[PDB]
C-alpha cells in the first residue's frame, strides 16, 4: 500500500510536468497576442505526448564524454533528486512524515548542484565547464539567502516539520508578517530553478555554451523533466511556507483543492514573471544577492529572531 | 483479437509520423531578407508555436533547418558545419530566391547558386521574399510530406 | 590575452539581421579586443549594378537595409533624378515623404523589440510585430508586395495610392501612440532594461564624429544633425518635427532617441495626409518615365518610349554625385557615376552600418561579454548592407 | 463569386487541381524547342 | 469624364492623432506605501 | 470587442489605459475591399499647344 | 527643432527621495510592467486560422507568373522580348518563329523561378497583357526542377488562373 502511494506521488508528478510545457507555451502566447499551441489535439492537450515521443526517437547525439560515469550519473542525479524532494510535502499529509522535514528538503536541494557540476565536467567542451562553473556559483549563491529567510520564518513556526507550518497559519497566512522575507523568498526560487530574468544558461549560450549541451533528446529531456519538477515543487513549497491552507481532518480533500489552486496560481506566475523582463546580467545577479537581498535577509533574521522574544510570542517546540 | 504484422507496421510507423510532424523545432539561418518574413511567421497574426513549432530551436536539437536568405560562398561551409551536426531525422527548407537557385545575385562571384550545392533540401518555397503565408503553407507541406513517410513499412520487407 | 573566443552567430538565433562571425580576446569577464569578420553576406551587389539599366538597378536598393526597402529606394532615385535633373512631382514627394515615415517606423520597431529580445525581452517584439503586419499591408496595397516594393522609382512612384488608403492609414496612426506607450511601460522605466542600457557602449561626440557615425549614432552623443533638417530632401522643410537629442550617449539615450523618434513619424505621418495634394504621380516627361498603359496603346510616341524605357533604358548624362539621406539606421548614401549610357558606370553604397560596425571595438572596451549583444543592438545592424 | 460571377471563357480550367507536387502528376520540365542543327544521313547505298 | 478622382484627405483634413507620450501616473505617493507595508507587518505581529 | 463588461474593467485597470477606444484589431472601421474605380489626373505636360519638348 | 529625451533633475525633496526609495524597496515600476503583460492575456489574440483563414492581399499583388489569352482564345504574347529585356534577374528566356500561320508566337518562353525576384517589371513592360503575375501564392515545391517553368506550365497557369486574374486587373488597370 506504501508502493502504490509511492507511484501516485511519481506518475502524477511526471504528467504535471508534461502539462506544464503546454500550459507555458500557451499562458505566453497570451501574453504576446497570439495562441499558442491549439493543433496538436483539442487546444494543444497532445502536444507534450507528440513532444516526448518525438524526442525519444529521435537520433542520439555523439557522446564525445571525458567521462563515462560522471556523463550517466549526472541525470539520474538529477531526477531523483527532484523526485525525492516531494516525498516530505504535506498535502495535508506527507508520505513520509519527517520531523525535520525541511532541513531534508534544504539539504536534499543542496545536492542538485552536482547534477550541474557533473555534466559540465563530464562534457568534455572547455566552454560548456565555464557554462556549469558559472551556473553553480548562481545556484548556491542564493541557496545562502533561501536558508535564513527560511531559518527566519522557522522562528514563528517553532519546528522544521512541515505539518507545523499549516498549524502555525491557522489563523492566518504567514504572507503578512514575512511580506519582506516572502518577497525575498519568492525571488530566490527563480533564481534558484534558473529561471528568467536569471536564466544565464539559456540566454549566453553562444557566449557561453550551457553545461546541458552534450545529453541527446532523450537524455537531455530527462534534465528538463527534473528542471520543472523543481519548478512546481518550489512553488508548492512556497505555498505552504507563506499561504497556508486550513486542514479540515474530516474533509482532508478541501485542503488538496485549496491547496493546489494556490501552486498553480504561483507556478504560473512564474511564467508570468518570464513573459515581462529582461534577463539579469551575471554580475548584476551576483550584485542582487550578496549586496541587496543578503543585507536584507541578514537584519530581518536579527528581526525576527528578537521579534518573538519582545512580544512573548514565542511558538511550542512541540 | 488477431492482427498481422503488416498491420502492427503501419500503425506504429504513422505514430512516429504523427509524432515527428506534430512537434517540428525549426533551426533558422536568418541570412539575409527572408529571415525578416521567418520573423513575420512566428508573429501574433500567423503564430507557428500554434503548430508545434517552436520559434527557436538549437542546432542539436533541431529537426529542420530553413535557410533564409543568399547563401554566399563565405557562409557556406559553415552551414553545411550545421547540418552535419544536426541530428537525424533531419530536413532543410529552402525558402525564396536566393536560397532556391541564387535568385537575383545567381551571376555573382560570391554565391552559392541554390543551397541544393550543399545540403539536401526537402522543400522549395518560391519568392523573394515568399510571404509568411507562403512559407506557413512549405512548412505545411513538410508536415504532410513526413506523414508519406514508410520507414518501419520498409524496413519489415528487406 | 587570457582567451580568444570566436564567437560566430553561424547558428542564427531569431535576430534575422544576419549572420557575424566575432573574434574575441576576453581578460576575464571583460572584453580587451574585438574583431568583427564580415564577409558572409556579401553579394556582389555593386558590380551587379554595372550591367542593370538604372531602372534595373532598382530592386538591388530593396535588398540592402532590408528593413528601409522605401528609404533605400528614394536615396537611389535621388541620385538619379539629380543627374537627370528632372524634378519629381509634388504628390510624389509626398507620398514618399509619407512612406519614407511608415518606413522609419518599420525600422524602429525591429530594432528596439530585437534589441529588447536578444538582452531577454521576448514580449514587446510580439506586440510590435502585429503593427508591422499591418504596415506591410500597406506597403502590398501600393506596391503588390509585402517588403521589396519597387515602388519609388526615379520620377516620383510606379502607381498612384489606391483609393481608400489614406483612410487605412489614418486609423493605423490613430491608435499607434498607444501602442509605443505600452513599449514603454516595460523598458523604459524597468531598472533591468535600465541596467542593461544605461552608461552601456558610451560614445563621445567627437570620437563619434571622427569614425563617421552618423543618424542616432550622433544624436545619443548630443550632436545636433539631421539631415532631413539641415539638408532637406523632398517635402522635409513642410512638415514640423522635433529631432530627440540624447545627453550621456549611452545605449539607454540611444534607444529613448529610437522611441522618440517613431513619435516624430507619427507626428510626420499626421500632416502628410492632411496636406496630401492632388496631381500626377511621376514626371510627366516620358524620355524618363512611362507612359500610361492607355496613352501606350493609342499614341505612337508613347509606344516607342514605352519600348525603348523599358529595353535601352533612359539615358543619365555624364556625371558623378554623392547623394545621402537621413535612412532610419543613419546616413544613407550612394556614390553613382554615369558615363553617359543608359546603364550606370558605378554604384558605391555608402551603409551607416559599415561604419558603426567598424566602430565596434572602440565601444566594447571595458564591457562585459554579455554588454556587447547590447552594443550590437543599439548600432541597428543589418548586414545586407553592411557587405551589399 | 455568387452575386458577382466570374467571366466565362472556353479556355478556362473546370476542374480546379490542387499542388500535385510530389506525385506521379507533377510538372517536369523539358526544353520546347526542336533541333537546331540537322546531321547528313549516311547513303544506305553501299557503292565503292 | 467625372472630375478627377484620387486618394485623398476627407475635406476638413483628418481628425487629431496622439502622439505624445502618456504614461499615467498611478499608486499612491512614497509615504503612504510604506504606511500600508508597515501596518501590515504590526497587524501580522500582533 | 466581444469581452464582457468585467474582462473589460480588469485589462483597463491592469493597463492603466482605457484599451477599447483604440483597440489593437481591425473590425469595421477599415476601407472597403471593393472600391470605386479611379480618374486619376494628368500631368502638366498633357497640353494640346505650347508644349514643345525643347522648353521643358 | 529638438528635444531632449533624458535630461531630468530629480528633485532632491524628501517626499521625492521617499517615493525613489518605495520604488527602489517595493519593486513599484516592475509590479507596473506586470500589469500590462497581465492586460494582454485578456486580450483576444491577433492569430488568425490558416489554412482555413487567410491574410488580406490586394489586387495588385504579385505571386506565381501566367501566360493569358484573348477572349477567343489566341495567346496574347507576340514575343517582342521586351519582359525578357527587363527581367532584371534574366528569369526570362524567349525563342520565336513565324507560326505556321504566320503569326509572330514564341516557341519556347521559360521563367527560372528560383531566379525570379517577383518585382513584377515583366507585367509593366508587356504591351499585350501576356505575362502577368497572378494571385497564387502557395506553389512550394519539393524539388528544384519543379521551379523552373517552360511555356506549357504558364499557359496552364494562365488557364487555371484566368478567372481571378482577370478580375484583378480590372480591379487596377486604371491605376495602371
Ligand atoms: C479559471 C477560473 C475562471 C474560470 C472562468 C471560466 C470562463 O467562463 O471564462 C471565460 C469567460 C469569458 O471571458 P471573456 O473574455 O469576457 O469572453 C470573450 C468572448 O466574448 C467569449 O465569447 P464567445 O462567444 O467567443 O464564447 C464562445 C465559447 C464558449 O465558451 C465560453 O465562452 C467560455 C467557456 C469557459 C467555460 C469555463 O466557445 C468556446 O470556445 C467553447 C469551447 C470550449 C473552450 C474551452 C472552455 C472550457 C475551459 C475550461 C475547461 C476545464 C474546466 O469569462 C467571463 O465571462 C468573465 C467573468 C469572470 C470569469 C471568472
Ligand atoms: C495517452 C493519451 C491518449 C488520449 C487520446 C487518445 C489517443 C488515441 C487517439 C486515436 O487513436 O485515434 C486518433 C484518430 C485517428 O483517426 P482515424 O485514423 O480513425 O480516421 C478516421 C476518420 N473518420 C472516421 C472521420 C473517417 O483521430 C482522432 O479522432 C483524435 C482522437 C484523439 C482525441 C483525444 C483528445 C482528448 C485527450
Ligand atoms: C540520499 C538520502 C539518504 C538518506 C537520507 C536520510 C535523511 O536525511 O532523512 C532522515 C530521516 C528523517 O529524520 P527525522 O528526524 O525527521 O524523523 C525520523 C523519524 N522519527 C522522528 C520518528 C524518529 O530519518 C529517517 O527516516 C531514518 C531512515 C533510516 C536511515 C537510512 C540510512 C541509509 C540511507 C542511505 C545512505 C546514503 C546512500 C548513499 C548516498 C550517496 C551519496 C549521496
Ligand atoms: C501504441 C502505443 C505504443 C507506446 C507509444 C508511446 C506511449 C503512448 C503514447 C500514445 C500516443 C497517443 C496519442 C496518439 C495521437 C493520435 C493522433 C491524433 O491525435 O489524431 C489527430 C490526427 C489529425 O490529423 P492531422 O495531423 O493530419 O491534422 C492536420 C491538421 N488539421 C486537421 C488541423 C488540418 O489524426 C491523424 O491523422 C491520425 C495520425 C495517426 C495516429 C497514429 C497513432 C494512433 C495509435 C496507434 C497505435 C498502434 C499500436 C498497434 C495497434
Ligand atoms: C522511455 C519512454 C519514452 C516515451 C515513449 C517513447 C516512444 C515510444 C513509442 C515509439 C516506438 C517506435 C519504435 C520505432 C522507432 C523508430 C523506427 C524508425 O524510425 O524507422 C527506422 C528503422 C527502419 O529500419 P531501416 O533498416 O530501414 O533504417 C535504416 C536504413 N538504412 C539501412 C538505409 C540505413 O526502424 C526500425 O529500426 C524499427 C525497429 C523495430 C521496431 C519495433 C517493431 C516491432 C513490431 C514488428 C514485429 C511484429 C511481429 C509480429
Ligand atoms: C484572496 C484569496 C482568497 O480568496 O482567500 C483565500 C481562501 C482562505 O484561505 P484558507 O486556505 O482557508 O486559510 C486562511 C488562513 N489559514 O482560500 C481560498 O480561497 C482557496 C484558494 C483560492 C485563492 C488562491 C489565491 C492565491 C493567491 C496567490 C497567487 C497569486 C496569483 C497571482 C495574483
Ligand atoms: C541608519 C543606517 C544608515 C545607513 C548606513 C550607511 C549605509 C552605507 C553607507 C555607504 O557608504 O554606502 C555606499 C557604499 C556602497 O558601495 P557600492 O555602491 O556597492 O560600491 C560599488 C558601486 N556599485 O557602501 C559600502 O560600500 C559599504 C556598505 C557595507 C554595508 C554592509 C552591511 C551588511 C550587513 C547589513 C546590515 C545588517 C545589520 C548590521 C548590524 C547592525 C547592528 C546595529
Ligand atoms: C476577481 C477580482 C479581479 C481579479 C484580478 C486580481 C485582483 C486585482 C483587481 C483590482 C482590485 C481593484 C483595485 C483598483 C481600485 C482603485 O481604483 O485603486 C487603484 C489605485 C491605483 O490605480 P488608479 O486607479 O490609477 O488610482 C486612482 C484611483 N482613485 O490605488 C492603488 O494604489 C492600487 C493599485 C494596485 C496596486 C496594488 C496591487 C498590486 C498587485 C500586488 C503586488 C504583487 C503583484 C505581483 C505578484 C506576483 C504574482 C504572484
Ligand atoms: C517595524 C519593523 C519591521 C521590520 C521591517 C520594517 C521595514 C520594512 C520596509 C522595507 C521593505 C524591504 C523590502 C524587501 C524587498 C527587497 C528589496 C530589494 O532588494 O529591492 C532592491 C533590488 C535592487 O535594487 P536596485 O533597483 O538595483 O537599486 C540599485 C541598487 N542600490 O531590486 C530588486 O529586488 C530587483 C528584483 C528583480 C526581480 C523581480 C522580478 C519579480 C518582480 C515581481 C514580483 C512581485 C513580488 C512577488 C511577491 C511574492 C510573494 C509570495
Ligand atoms: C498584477 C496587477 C498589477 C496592477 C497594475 C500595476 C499597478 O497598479 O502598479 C502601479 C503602482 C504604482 O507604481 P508607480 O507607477 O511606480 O508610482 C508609484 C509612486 N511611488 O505600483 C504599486 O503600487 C504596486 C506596489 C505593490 C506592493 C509591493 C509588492 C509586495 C509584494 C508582496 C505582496
Ligand atoms: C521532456 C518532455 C517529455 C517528457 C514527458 O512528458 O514525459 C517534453 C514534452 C514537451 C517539451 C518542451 C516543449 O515541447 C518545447 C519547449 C520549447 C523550447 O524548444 C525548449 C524546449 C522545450 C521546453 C521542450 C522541452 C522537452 O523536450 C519537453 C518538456
Ligand atoms: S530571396 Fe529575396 S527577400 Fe529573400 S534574401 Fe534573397 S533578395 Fe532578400
Ligand atoms: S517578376 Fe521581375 S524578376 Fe520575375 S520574371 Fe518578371 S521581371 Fe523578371
Ligand atoms: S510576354 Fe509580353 S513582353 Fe514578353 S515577349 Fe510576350 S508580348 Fe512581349
Amino acid at each position: 500500500m506504501f508502493m502504490i502511494n509511492i507511484l501516485m506521488l511519481i506518475i502524477p508528478i511526471l504528467l504535471a510536468v508534461a502539462f506544464l510545457t503546454l500550459v507555458e507555451r500557451k499562458v505566453l502566447g497570451y501574453m504576446q497576442l497570439r495562441k499558442g499551441p491549439n493543433v496538436v489535439g483539442p487546444y494543444g492537450l497532445l502536444q507534450p505526448i507528440a513532444d516526448a515521443i518525438k524526442l525519444f526517437i529521435k537520433e542520439p547525439l555523439r557522446p564525445a564524454t571525458s567521462s563515462a560515469s560522471m556523463f550517466i550519473l549526472a541525470p539520474i542525479m538529477a531526477l531523483g533528486l527532484a523526485l525525492t524532494m516531494w516525498i516530505p510535502l504535506p498535502m495535508p499529509y506527507p508520505l513520509i512524515n519527517m520531523n525535520l522535514g525541511v532541513l531534508f528538503m534544504l539539504a536534499m536541494s543542496s545536492l542538485a548542484v552536482y547534477s550541474i557540476l557533473w555534466s559540465g565536467w563530464a562534457s568534455n567542451s572547455k566552454y560548456a565547464l565555464i557554462g556549469a562553473l558559472r551556473a553553480v556559483a548562481q545556484t548556491i549563491s542564493y541557496e545562502v539567502t533561501l536558508a535564513i529567510i527560511l531559518l527566519s520564518v522557522l522562528l514563528m513556526s517553532g519546528s522544521f516539520t512541515l505539518s507545523t507550518l499549516i498549524t502555525t497559519q491557522e489563523q492566518m497566512w504567514l504572507i503578512l508578517p514575512a511580506w519582506p522575507l516572502a518577497m525575498m523568498w519568492f525571488i530566490s526560487t527563480l533564481a534558484e530553478t534558473n529561471r528568467a530574468p536569471f536564466d544565464l544558461t539559456e540566454g549566453e549560450s553562444e557566449l557561453v555554451s550551457g553545461f546541458n549541451v552534450e545529453y541527446a533528446a532523450g537524455p537531455f529531456a530527462l534534465f528538463f523533466m527534473a528542471e520543472y519538477a523543481n519548478i512546481i515543487m518550489m512553488n508548492i513549497f512556497t505555498a505552504i511556507l507563506f499561504l497556508g491552507t486550513s486542514h479540515n481532518p474530516h474533509m482532508p480533500e478541501l485542503y488538496t483543492i485549496n491547496f493546489t489552486i494556490k501552486s498553480l496560481l504561483l507556478t504560473m506566475s512564474f511564467l508570468w514573471i518570464r513573459a515581462s523582463y529582461p534577463r539579469f546580467r551575471y554580475d548584476q545577479l551576483m550584485h542582487l544577492l550578496w549586496k541587496n537581498f543578503l543585507p536584507l535577509t541578514l537584519a530581518l533574521c536579527m528581526w525576527h529572531v528578537s521579534l518573538p522574544i519582545l512580544t512573548s510570542g514565542i511558538p511550542p517546540q512541540t | 483479437p488477431s492482427s498481422r504484422g503488416e498491420y502492427v507496421v503501419a500503425k506504429l510507423d504513422d505514430l512516429i509520423n504523427w509524432a515527428r510532424r506534430s512537434s517540428l523545432w525549426p533551426m533558422t539561418f536568418g541570412l539575409a531578407c527572408c529571415a525578416v518574413e521567418m520573423m513575420h511567421m512566428a508573429a501574433p497574426r500567423y503564430d507557428m508555436d500554434r503548430f508545434g513549432v517552436v520559434f527557436r530551436a538549437s542546432p542539436r536539437q533541431s529537426d529542420v533547418m530553413i535557410v533564409a536568405g543568399t547563401l554566399t560562398n563565405k557562409m557556406a561551409p559553415a552551414l553545411r558545419k550545421v547540418y552535419d551536426q544536426m541530428p537525424e531525422p533531419r530536413y532543410v527548407v529552402s525558402m525564396g530566391s536566393c536560397a532556391n537557385g541564387g535568385g537575383y545575385y545567381h551571376y555573382s562571384y560570391s554565391v552559392v547558386r541554390g543551397c541544393d550545392r550543399i545540403v539536401p533540401v526537402d522543400i522549395y518555397v518560391p519568392g523573394c521574399p515568399p510571404t509568411a503565408e507562403a512559407l506557413l503553407y512549405g512548412i505545411l507541406q513538410l508536415q504532410k510530406k513526413i506523414k508519406r513517410e514508410k520507414r518501419l513499412r520498409i524496413w519489415y520487407r528487406r | 590575452l587570457v582567451s580568444n573566443l570566436t564567437l560566430n552567430f553561424g547558428p542564427q538565433h531569431p535576430a534575422a539581421h544576419g549572420v557575424l562571425r566575432l573574434v574575441m580576446e576576453l581578460s576575464g569577464e571583460m572584453v580587451r579586443k574585438c574583431d568583427p569578420h564580415i564577409g558572409l553576406l556579401h553579394r556582389g551587389t555593386e558590380k551587379l549594378i554595372e550591367y542593370k539599366t538604372y531602372l534595373q538597378a532598382l530592386p538591388y536598393f530593396d535588398r540592402l537595409d532590408y528593413v528601409s526597402m522605401m528609404c533605400n529606394e528614394q536615396a537611389y532615385s535621388l541620385a538619379v533624378e539629380k543627374l537627370l535633373n528632372i524634378r519629381p512631382p509634388p504628390r510624389a514627394q509626398w507620398i514618399r515623404v509619407l512612406f519614407g515615415e511608415i518606413t522609419r517606423l518599420l525600422n524602429h520597431i525591429m530594432a528596439v523589440t530585437t534589441h529588447a529580445l536578444d538582452i531577454g525581452a521576448m514580449t514587446p517584439f510580439f506586440w510590435m510585430f502585429e503593427e508591422r503586419e499591418k504596415m506591410f499591408e500597406f506597403y502590398e496595397r501600393v506596391s503588390g508586395a509585402r517588403m521589396h516594393a519597387a515602388y519609388v522609382r526615379p520620377g516620383g512612384v510606379h502607381q498612384d495610392l489606391p483609393l481608400g488608403l489614406m483612410d487605412d492609414i489614418y486609423e493605423f496612426s490613430k491608435n499607434f501612440s498607444l501602442r509605443i506607450d505600452e513599449l514603454e511601460e516595460m523598458l523604459t522605466n524597468n531598472r533591468i532594461w535600465r541596467n542593461r542600457t544605461v552608461d552601456i557602449g558610451i560614445v563621445t561626440a567627437e570620437d563619434a564624429l571622427n569614425y563617421g557615425f552618423s543618424g542616432v549614432m550622433l544624436r545619443g552623443s548630443g550632436i545636433q544633425w539631421d539631415l532631413r533638417k539641415t539638408q532637406p530632401y523632398d517635402v522635409y522643410d513642410q512638415v514640423e518635427f522635433d529631432v530627440p537629442i540624447g545627453s550621456r550617449g549611452d545605449c539607454y539615450d540611444r534607444y529613448l532617441c529610437r522611441v522618440e523618434e517613431m513619435r516624430q513619424s507619427i507626428r510626420i505621418i499626421s500632416q502628410c495626409l492632411n496636406k496630401m495634394p492632388p496631381g500626377e504621380i511621376k514626371v510627366d516627361d516620358a524620355k524618363v518615365s512611362p507612359p500610361k498603359r492607355a496613352e501606350m496603346k493609342t499614341s505612337m510616341e508613347s509606344l516607342i518610349h514605352h519600348f525603348k524605357l523599358y529595353t535601352e533604358g533612359y539615358q543619365v548624362p555624364p556625371g558623378a554625385t554623392y547623394t545621402a539621406i537621413e535612412a532610419p539606421k543613419g546616413e544613407f548614401g550612394v556614390y553613382l557615376v554615369s558615363d553617359g549610357s543608359s546603364r550606370p558606370y558605378r554604384c558605391k553604397i555608402k551603409a551607416p552600418g559599415f561604419a558603426h560596425l567598424a566602430g565596434l571595438d572602440k565601444m566594447s572596451k571595458g564591457h562585459m561579454l554579455a554588454d556587447v549583444v547590447a552594443i550590437i543592438g543599439t548600432q541597428d545592424i543589418v548586414f545586407g548592407e553592411v557587405d551589399r | 463569386p455568387t452575386v458577382k460571377p466570374p467571366t466565362a471563357r472556353k479556355f478556362i480550367w473546370t476542374n480546379h487541381k490542387f499542388n500535385l507536387s510530389g506525385t506521379p502528376q507533377q510538372y517536369v520540365p523539358y526544353s520546347t524547342t526542336r533541333k537546331k542543327i540537322q546531321e547528313w544521313v549516311p547513303p544506305s547505298t553501299p557503292y565503292k | 469624364a467625372s472630375k478627377v478622382k484620387q486618394d485623398m484627405p476627407p475635406v476638413g483634413g483628418y481628425g487629431p492623432i496622439d502622439y505624445k507620450r502618456n504614461l499615467p501616473r498611478r499608486g499612491l505617493s512614497g509615504y503612504s506605501m510604506f504606511a500600508v507595508g508597515i501596518g501590515a507587518l504590526l497587524f501580522g505581529y500582533w | 470587442a466581444s469581452a464582457t463588461r468585467f474582462i473589460q474593467w480588469l485589462r483597463n485597470w491592469a493597463s492603466g489605459r482605457d484599451l477599447q477606444a483604440k483597440l489593437q484589431l481591425r473590425y469595421q472601421e477599415i476601407s472597403k475591399r471593393t472600391q470605386p474605380p479611379p480618374k486619376l489626373p494628368v500631368g502638366p505636360s498633357h497640353k494640346l499647344s505650347n508644349n514643345y519638348y525643347c522648353t521643358r | 527643432t529638438y528635444k531632449y529625451v533624458n535630461l531630468r533633475e530629480p528633485s532632491m525633496d524628501m517626499k521625492s527621495v521617499t517615493d525613489r526609495a518605495a520604488q527602489t524597496l517595493l519593486w513599484t515600476e516592475l509590479i507596473r510592467g506586470l500589469g500590462m503583460t497581465l492586460s494582454y492575456l485578456f486580450r483576444e489574440p491577433a492569430t488568425i486560422n490558416y489554412p482555413f483563414e487567410k491574410g488580406p492581399l490586394s489586387p495588385r499583388f504579385r505571386g506565381e507568373h501566367a501566360l493569358r489569352r484573348y477572349p477567343s482564345g489566341e495567346e496574347r504574347c507576340i514575343a517582342c522580348k521586351l519582359c525578357e529585356a527587363v527581367c532584371p534577374a534574366q528569369a526570362i528566356t524567349i525563342e520565336a518563329e513565324p507560326r505556321a500561320d504566320g503569326s509572330r508566337r514564341t516557341t519556347r518562353y521559360d521563367i527560372d523561378m528560383t531566379k525570379c525576384i517577383y518585382c513584377g517589371f515583366c507585367q509593366e513592360a508587356c504591351p499585350v497583357d501576356a505575362i502577368v503575375e497572378g494571385p497564387n501564392f502557395e506553389f512550394s515545391t519539393e524539388t528544384h526542377e519543379e521551379l523552373l517553368y517552360n511555356k506549357e506550365k504558364l499557359l496552364n497557369n494562365g488557364d487555371k488562373w484566368e478567372a481571378e486574374i482577370a478580375a484583378n486587373i480590372q480591379a487596377d488597370y486604371l491605376y495602371r
